[PDB]
């Protein structure tokens, strides 16, 4: 807005959603009853890792006593563990080519969370 | 949302006398009535068929059955507070004193974005950039 | 000088209890004791410990004539030292990154100065 | 500082009216009258060996010669203060206002020491530790 001359009125989460509309108009100055507990432990289906630190620093806030992500299922590579952060400590996740695999040694999981591509989301979810 | 019926099982339970808890709700789509022709919205089942699948009709209906329909989405914050100070009031609600939470170091990445940090380079090159 | 480095200590100590004569340990331990002098962290460190015990032990073992003794030390006999037995370690760290299933590594962009023409 | 004669030039100074500003002067080292044998302090040239070279003796013909002594190190505070609010007062120093400086970034090093920010290390070892 600066650098063009275009005169550009920025606004964050302190301004209300529709806050702008009035401005621009000059109207205004410029089954189960419970799913989760704080004990869930959950399968993440995908490579998301920032997904899944996003959740774990959640889980911290909370004072959760472990975190929510138990594993991941990625059938791309093989079996591994990934790096994460539980507050500053840094903590492993496995990761599995199989489903199977993943629900065999993690039988706490009651959670799958599934970014599988709309492509592959049927057949992964009829799996679970 | 305008597009569906599933908004009317509320009425139905508060109506059956199920639901007794206070439901605030507010239905998008209002603008749709105003097209001349029929405009489909971002989501997938953003369309009304019948005439009581826009989103004008499914508040009214709400508004009748007893449920706290604000005049816009601009009032949505305004009847939420409403009916929760309501509640504080008549001691259904009793709220716990707020205790502050574990602090999480910021990230590396985000503080040298907002410059909050300095780290020098290790490395040095002159030949080449692929960034 | 007064926080020792250990694998000096456990080296001297050997050196010390089971060569007959350490002539160039005892010339390094003196050049030591001027440094220290300057600064307490100019010590004989394990570089020049292993170095300097290595040549007391070829000229003084009985085995080496001087002459084979100052030819081995010139065709880097030391060298060969140290890449045999850092070896051990790097074959160590090969194997551990394999076991640990380590990912490809590619050095972050905001460590790099990149200084190009124009 | 006990010990040397350098501290005399000034009421030297001021007699001759070359000196004409306000100086406030404390001497270090008035313990040392108190020794019943020699002792020397940290400094090279914190030794006393005319009875002119305590700090005793120059505090005295400093606050003779119109300096601005205080009791003890103590009064230091207290005596600065009280010549620089006369200043002001006579106009003699007009305070300028206070502008905020440039703002420079918290060394990465020392925000990591601090725990204020967290940054994933890119290896893992577990052979080896020589740090």
């Amino acid at each position: 807005g600066k650098t063009t001359g275009i005169p550009i009125h920025v606004f964050g989460t302190e301004t209300h959603m529709t806050a702008i509309v009035g401005m621009a108009l000059g109207h205004r100055p410029i089954k189960s009853t419970t799913l989760f507990s704080r004990h869930t432990k959950a399968i993440v289906w995908g490579m998301q890792t920032r997904a899944v630190q996003g959740m774990l620093d959640f889980d911290y806030v909370c004072s959760r006593d472990e975190p929510s992500v138990a594993a991941m299922v990625y059938p791309f590579t093989g079996d591994h563990k990934q790096k994460f952060y539980w507050g500053h400590k840094e903590i492993l996740i496995p990761v599995f080519k199989n489903m199977a695999d993943a629900m065999r040694k993690h039988p706490e999981v009651d959670v799958l969370i599934n970014f599988a591509s709309l492509r592959s989301a049927y057949d992964s979810t009829m799996e679970t | 949302e305008i597009g569906g019926t599933e908004e009317y099982k509320i009425c139905r339970g508060i109506k059956e006398g199920r639901l007794t808890k206070p439901i605030v709700c507010w239905c998008i789509g209002t603008c749709a009535t105003m097209f001349s022709s029929e405009v489909q919205f971002g989501h997938a089942g953003a369309c009304a068929n019948q005439a009581s699948e826009t989103a004008v009709a499914k508040n009214q209906a709400l508004k009748e059955a007893g449920v706290f329909v604000p005049r816009s989405f601009d009032e949505l914050g305004e009847i939420i507070q409403s009916v929760y100070e309501d509640l504080v009031a008549n001691g259904v609600i009793v709220p716990a004193q707020e205790v502050p939470p574990p602090t999480v170091p910021m990230d590396y990445s985000w503080a040298r974005e907002l410059g909050l940090i300095r780290k020098p380079a290790s490395f040095m090159t002159s030949i080449c950039d692929e960034r | 000088i007064n926080n020792p480095d250990m694998r000096v200590q456990i080296l001297k100590d050997y050196v010390r209890q089971h060569f007959p004569a350490t002539p160039l340990l005892d010339y390094a331990l003196e050049v030591e004791k001027i440094t220290t002098s300057k600064k307490p962290n100019l010590i004989l460190n394990v570089d020049g410990l292993i170095g300097v015990a290595f040549v007391d032990m070829l000229r003084n073992c009985g085995s080496f004539t001087r002459e084979e003794a100052d030819e081995y030390i010139d065709i880097g006999a030391l060298n060969g030292i140290f890449v045999l037995g850092r070896s051990m370690g790097f074959i160590g760290h090969y194997l551990d990154q394999k076991r640990l299933k380590q990912g490809l590594y590619r050095h972050p962009w905001d460590d790099i100065s990149y200084v190009l023409p124009e």
